[PDB]
RNA sequence: CUGGGUUUGACAUGCACAGGACGCCGGCAGAGAUGUCGGUUCCCUUGUGGCCUGUGUGCAGGUGGUGCAUGGCUGUCGUCAGCUCGUGUCGUGAGAUGUUGGGUUAAGUCCCGCAACGAGCGCAACCCUUGUCUCAUGUUGCCAGCACGUUAUGGUGGGGACUCGUGAGAGACUGCCGGGGUCAACUCGGAGGAAGGUGGGGAUGACGUCAAGUCAUCAUGCCCCUUAUGUCCAGGGCUUCACACAUGCUACAAUGGCCGGUACAAAGGGCUGCGAUGCCGUGAGGUGGAGCGAAUCCUUUCAAAGCCGGUCUCAGUUCGGAUCGGGGUCUGCAACUCGACCCCGUGAAGUCGGAGUCGCUAGUAAUCGCAGAUCAGCAACGCUGCGGUGAAUACGUUCCCG
C-alpha cells in the first residue's frame, strides 16, 4: 500500500523546498519514492478598476498562482510514517496526505 | 493617477508578501481576520513607530510578527502591554495567537519610520521645509541609503490652497525593477485637514 | 369561463 | 457606507442561521415532490408566516470593511477599492500584477 | 407565471380576512396591502382597497379578474401627456 | 525509428516516418478522409515536392489542437523536420523554402478598453 | 508610410491551377475569412467557363483581365493650393488589382442567380469585350483622357 | 416617494440608581415594524464583574453641504521625449548657457563640435508571456515497442521513446562577412539560426497641465440636522414616454435559409457546488444520484464557422424576426408594476441606408463559437479573457487632425 502526498504553495521555491525536503526525510527513513512529479499550475484571473469612480476603460489585472507537486513513496514502513507527521514546513506550503 | 505603489511593482521580484498562509476555503475569513488585526494594531499602537506587521498563520496557531523603533514601549515589562494584546487578540477569534516583538536596525532608513516622524513634526507647528531638509539629511547619513525623495501635500502650512512639494537626494529610479524601492505612506494630522507624506528610499539593487 | 379554467390549472 | 446598513446586513445572516437552516428549508422539501400533499399542509402559507429576513434572497455581499455593496468578489469579500490597495501593498498570499 | 405545483399565492393576511368576511355573507370594503395575492374564486363578491403607493383604490372582483393579481388593477405610474 | 513535432499555433503534430510507400495515416484516418481540402494537401506534400521524395515514405501522425489549417501546417513541418533527420544533405533545398521555420503568429491578446486585440469602440465626436 | 514603403504578402501558388493569379481571385472574392467557400466559387466559375467555350480556363480569365486592366487613371492633386484631377499612368500590380476588383464587384451585382455563374458571365463577357467591368474601364480611359490639360503637374 | 413606528436611538464606549435576568420558544393582533400573552431561567462571590431593563448623562448617528478647504485613488496630454539641478560663465535684471550646431536613432539614443563641466527624473535594460533547443521529469498526463482487453475507448498490466505538464539552462549580442560611412555614431545587404537587428505582445506613465473626477469606497477641515436631514417597516419608484442624442445586437438574404450526416480548439469554473448513466416530457425541464475539492469526475466524450448530401429558386419569400394571443418551466417569501427560458399561433419595419462620420497595417480587420466575474434568478446583445477560419492595401506626405 501506497500513499500520496500532495502539495499546493503560492511560491515555487517553498513548493521546491518542501519537496526536496520531504525526499530527503523519507530517503533517510529508507522508502522508495516517486519523486517530486509536477503538475499544472492554477491560474486565477481578477480584473479591476482602478479608480474609485467612473473611469472604466483603465483596468487593473491580477493573479493568483498555485503550484502543485506530487509525492508518491512505498514501502509504508512505521518509521517512515511516524517521520511524516514530524516534519516542520513553511506556513505557505500545506500538506495533504492520502 | 501617474505612478503605480512601489511595493506592488515589484511584489513577485524584489519585495515580498506580508501575510504567509495558504487558504481554499477559509481564505475569505482568514483575510477578514487579518484586516481586523492589523486595524486593532494600527488603532492600539502610535507612539512606537510600527513600520510593519507580518501575519503567519498555521491552523489553529497564529504568528503574527511585528517591527517597531521602539520595542520598549509596546512590551509590559511585567507583560501588562504583552498581556493586553495577547487577550485582545484571543478575542478576535484567533484561537492561539503567540507575537514576535521585533526591532528595526536602522529606523531612518526606513521608509515608513520616516514618514511616520515628519507628519508627527508636520502635525504641531514644525515648517514643512525644516522636516523634509531635516529626514532627508538623516537618511542620507546612514550608509546604505543610496537616495531617498520625501514629498507631502495638502493645505501645507495652514493655506487655503493646497500644494504639493518634494526634494529628492541621490538616485531614485522608479522605473527599474530590480532596484528596491522602499516605499512609505502616512499622514499628517493637522487641525485645517489632514496632510499626506510619502517617502521613496533606494538602497541598492538586489539581484 | 375564467374560473373553470383555474379548476382546470389547480383545482 | 452607512454604519447602520453595515449592521442590518449582519443581522440579517444571523437571522439566516436561525431559521433557514431547518424551517425555511423543510418547508421546500415538503413542496418539491407533488406527491408530498403540499396543499391541505400549507407549507406555502406556514413558510409565509416566517419573517422575511429568514430568506437568504434578502442577503446581499458586501465588503467585509467598507461595507461597499458593488463591485464584490466572493474570494476575499472585499470591495474591488479595497482588493487593489491590499494586493498592491502585499496583504494578500500569492497576488500580483499580470501580465501574458 | 408560477408554476402549477406550487399552486396559486394569496397572503395569509387577506386569506384570513376573506375567510372571515365570507362566513356571515357579508362583503365590507377590505383594506389589503398585499399587491402580490392572486385573485381566487373566493373573491369574487367582495371589494378591495388595494394599494397603489400613495392611497388605496377600490377594487370589485368579478368572474373574468379571476387568477389575476390584485397590483393590475391598481395603476401606479400616472402619465397624462406631454 | 526517428520521431519529430511540428507546431502551428496551438497545433501539436507528431509524426513516425518510415520508408514505405506514399501511405498517410492520420489518426487511423487517411489524407483523404482527413483534410478534405485540396490547398491543405499541397500545403502537405510541399516538402516531399521539392525534396522530390514522394511516395516513397509511409507516414504515421497524431493530430491534436489548433483547427484543420493549424495542423496541416504543422505537419508540414513535422515532415520537413522528419526528412532533415532522415537526408541531413538536402538542408538548402527546405530551409531556403522556409520548411524549416516555425510559424511564430499567434493569437493576439484581447487588450482591456478595445473589442478586439486592436479593434477600438466606435468614437464619437459629435 | 510616412518612414517608406511596407513590405508585400507573397501568396502561393494555386494547387489545381499553377497560377498567381486565380489565387489572388480568391482572395478579393473572399469574405469573412470563409477560404473553403470562395475557392469553391472560383473553381466553379473557371469550370463553368472552360465548359461554355472549350478551352483552358485561365488563358480566357488572363484575356479578361487584359481586356479589363486599366493604363491611366485620374488621382485628385493639391498644387500650390488647388485641386484638380490629374491623369496619372498606372503601374502594373495596381493595374491587376483594380482590374480584379473590378471583376468580382461588376459580377457581385449581376443578376444570374448564383455567384458562381454571374463570376463566370462576367468573366466570358470580359474576355469577349461586353462586360461592365469592360465598361468602367472605358469610362476611366474617357475621364483621364478628357483631364489630359493637367497632366503637366 | 406615500404612510405607519422610534428615540442615548439600528449600532458603540464611559459615568450613575434599581436587578436577576437578558435571552429565547410558541399564541394572538397588525401590511410589517411592533405590541401583548403563556413556558425557561445567570455564572463570579460578597465586592461585585458579564445582560439588559428604564431613568438618565457624556454621546452615537447623517449616501446632509462645500472635490474652488483637503488626503488618498484615477483620467488626460502621452509611453510623447521631454522636464530640471549643482558649479562655472554672460547680463543691471527678468533670464541665458548646459538642453544650441552637423550627423544618427523608436528615443535629450549616440557620435563629432561647442563657456561649459557634471548630475537627477525620464528613454533603454532588469520582470511576465510567447516562438527554438538541452538536462531533469513520469501522475490524474503521453503510449512508440511488448501483453490482457470487447467493443467502448490507454480500457487495462506495463514502458521515457515521442507530446505534455514544471524546474534549471542554452540561445541574438550588429556576434560574423561585404559595402557606405569622419574610420565615429549609425546604416544597407549576406551567412548561420527557431528567431536579426529595441523578434511579438504585456506590465512599467518624468516635471507638470486641465482648481479634470471622486466629501456616495474610504478618510477628512469647516458648516448644518439631531424628537430629525438619524433610525425600523410595508407598499411604490429608480423600468414613467410626443421626442432628441450615444454605444451595440439582429437583419434586409442564395458567399443564403432549412433538414440529415460528419471533423477539428484553447482557456476557465465547481462542496451544502459541478453534477453523469438511467427513466419521464416535445421543450424548457422533472425524478434520481455515480464520481469529483478535482491533469482523475462534471462542465457531455466538449464547439460553431467548416466538409458532404437533400430541398428551397430571387418573392417582403422556406428572408427577417419585432409585436401580440394562449399555454407552461425554474429561481425566489413573492415574477402585477418588473425576470429568464420553453411550446403553439401571430409575422411588423426592413430591398444595404443623405449630409457627415468611425475602427483597423497581419495571425491584424472581418467572421465563428467557448469561458469567467457579479449572481437564488436574471434585463448579459454589456465587460474581461480563450481559441477556429482568416483577407485587401500603403504610390507618397500637398491637404485634414494631434
Amino acid at each position: 500500500q501506497k500513499i500520496r502526498i500532495r502539495l499546493k504553495a503560492y511560491d515555487h521555491e517553498a513548493i521546491d523546498a518542501s519537496a526536496r525536503k520531504i525526499v530527503e526525510t523519507v530517503t533517510r527513513t529508507g522508502a522508495s519514492v516517486v519523486g517530486p512529479v509536477p503538475l499544472p499550475t492554477e491560474k486565477n484571473v481578477y480584473c479591476v478598476i482602478r479608480s474609485p469612480h467612473k473611469y472604466k476603460d483603465s483596468r487593473e489585472h491580477f493573479e493568483m498562482r498555485t503550484h502543485k507537486r506530487l509525492i508518491d513513496i512505498l514501502d509504508p514502513t512505521p518509521k517512515t510514517v511516524d517521520a511524516l507527521m514530524r516534519i516542520d514546513l513553511p506556513a505557505s506550503v500545506d500538506v495533504n496526505i492520502q | 493617477g501617474q505612478k503605480i505603489n512601489p511595493h506592488g511593482f515589484r511584489l513577485g521580484i524584489t519585495t515580498e508578501w506580508k501575510s504567509r498562509w495558504y487558504a481554499d476555503k477559509q481564505y475569505k475569513d482568514y483575510v477578514k481576520e487579518d484586516v481586523a488585526i492589523r486595524k486593532l494594531l494600527a488603532t492600539g499602537l502610535e507612539r512606537a513607530g510600527i513600520a510593519d506587521v507580518e501575519i503567519e498563520r498555521t491552523r489553529d496557531r497564529v504568528r503574527v510578527d511585528i517591527h517597531t523603533a521602539r520595542p520598549g514601549i509596546v512590551i509590559g515589562r511585567r507583560g501588562t502591554e504583552a498581556d493586553r494584546i495577547r487577550a485582545d487578540l484571543e478575542k478576535l477569534t484567533g484561537k492561539q495567537v503567540q507575537l514576535n516583538i521585533l526591532e528595526v536596525k536602522n529606523p531612518e532608513s526606513q521608509a515608513q519610520l520616516v514618514a511616520q516622524g515628519v507628519a508627527e513634526q508636520l502635525s504641531n507647528r514644525v515648517a514643512f521645509r525644516r522636516a523634509m531638509r531635516k529626514a532627508i539629511q538623516s537618511a542620507m547619513r546612514q550608509p546604505n541609503v543610496k537616495g531617498i525623495r520625501v514629498q507631502c501635500s495638502g493645505r501645507l502650512g495652514g493655506a487655503e490652497m493646497s500644494r504639493s512639494e518634494f526634494y529628492r537626494e541621490g538616485r531614485v529610479p522608479l522605473h527599474t525593477l530590480r532596484a528596491d524601492i522602499d516605499y512609505g505612506l502616512y499622514e499628517a494630522k493637522t487641525t485645517f485637514g489632514r496632510i499626506g507624506v510619502k517617502v521613496w528610499i533606494y538602497k541598492g539593487d538586489i539581484v | 369561463g375564467r374560473v373553470a379554467r383555474f379548476e382546470k390549472r389547480y383545482g | 457606507a452607512k454604519k447602520s446598513k453595515i449592521v442590518k446586513n449582519e443581522q440579517r445572516r444571523e437571522l439566516v442561521q436561525r431559521y433557514a437552516e431547518r424551517r425555511a428549508e423543510l418547508k421546500r422539501t415538503i413542496r418539491d415532490p407533488a406527491s408530498s400533499p403540499e396543499r391541505r399542509a400549507a407549507a406555502v402559507s406556514a413558510l409565509q408566516r416566517l419573517p422575511r429576513d429568514s430568506s437568504p434572497v434578502r442577503l446581499r455581499n458586501r465588503d467585509v470593511v467598507d461595507g461597499r455593496p458593488r463591485g464584490h468578489l466572493r474570494k476575499f469579500g472585499l470591495s474591488r477599492v479595497r482588493v487593489r490597495e491590499m494586493a498592491h501593498r502585499g496583504e494578500l498570499p500569492g497576488v500580483r500584477k499580470a501580465s501574458w | 407565471p408560477r408554476s402549477l405545483k406550487k399552486g396559486p399565492f394569496v397572503d395569509d393576511h387577506l386569506l384570513k380576512k376573506v375567510d372571515v368576511q365570507n362566513e356571515k355573507n357579508t362583503k365590507q370594503v377590505i383594506k389589503t396591502w398585499s399587491r402580490r395575492s392572486t385573485i381566487i374564486p373566493d373573491f369574487i363578491g367582495h371589494t378591495f382597497a388595494v394599494h397603489d403607493g400613495r392611497k388605496h383604490v377600490p377594487v370589485f372582483v368579478t368572474e373574468a379578474m379571476v387568477g389575476h393579481k390584485l397590483g393590475e388593477f391598481a395603476p401606479t405610474r400616472t402619465f397624462k401627456g406631454h | 525509428p526517428i520521431q519529430t513535432v511540428g507546431r502551428r499555433k496551438e497545433a501539436v503534430v507528431r509524426v513516425r516516418l518510415v520508408p514505405g510507400t506514399g501511405q498517410f495515416n492520420l489518426d487511423g484516418r487517411t489524407l483523404e478522409n482527413y483534410f478534405p481540402n485540396k490547398v491543405h494537401q499541397q500545403l502537405i506534400k510541399a516538402p516531399l515536392v521539392t525534396v522530390d521524395r514522394v511516395d516513397q515514405f509511409d507516414i504515421y501522425a497524431h493530430l491534436d489542437g489548433g483547427g484543420p489549417s493549424g495542423q496541416a501546417g504543422a505537419l508540414r513541418l513535422a515532415i520537413a523536420r522528419a526528412l532533415i533527420l532522415v537526408q541531413p544533405e538536402d538542408r538548402p533545398a527546405l530551409k531556403k523554402a522556409g520548411f524549416l521555420t516555425r510559424d511564430p503568429r499567434a493569437i493576439e491578446r484581447k487588450k482591456y478598453g478595445l473589442k478586439k486585440a486592436r479593434k477600438a469602440p466606435q468614437y464619437s465626436k459629435r | 508610410p510616412r518612414k517608406g514603403p511596407a513590405p508585400k504578402r507573397p501568396l502561393v501558388n494555386d494547387p489545381v491551377y499553377g497560377s498567381q493569379l486565380v489565387t489572388q481571385l480568391v482572395n478579393k472574392v473572399l469574405l469573412e475569412g470563409k477560404k473553403s467557400l470562395a475557392e469553391r466559387i472560383v473553381y466553379g466559375a473557371l469550370e463553368q467557363a472552360r465548359e461554355k467555350t472549350g478551352t483552358d480556363p485561365v488563358v480566357t480569365l488572363k484575356r479578361a483581365l487584359d481586356n479589363v486592366k486599366p493604363a491611366l487613371e485620374v488621382r485628385s492633386r493639391r498644387v500650390g493650393g488647388a485641386t484638380y484631377q490629374v491623369p496619372v499612368e498606372v503601374r502594373p500590380d495596381r493595374s491587376t488589382t483594380l482590374a480584379l476588383r473590378w471583376l468580382v464587384n461588376f459580377s457581385r451585382q449581376r443578376r444570374e442567380k448564383t455567384m458562381v455563374e454571374r463570376l463566370a458571365n462576367e468573366i466570358l463577357d470580359a474576355s469577349n469585350g461586353l462586360g461592365a467591368s469592360v465598361k468602367r474601364r472605358e469610362d476611366t480611359h474617357k475621364m483621364a483622357e478628357a483631364n489630359r490639360a493637367f497632366a503637366h503637374y
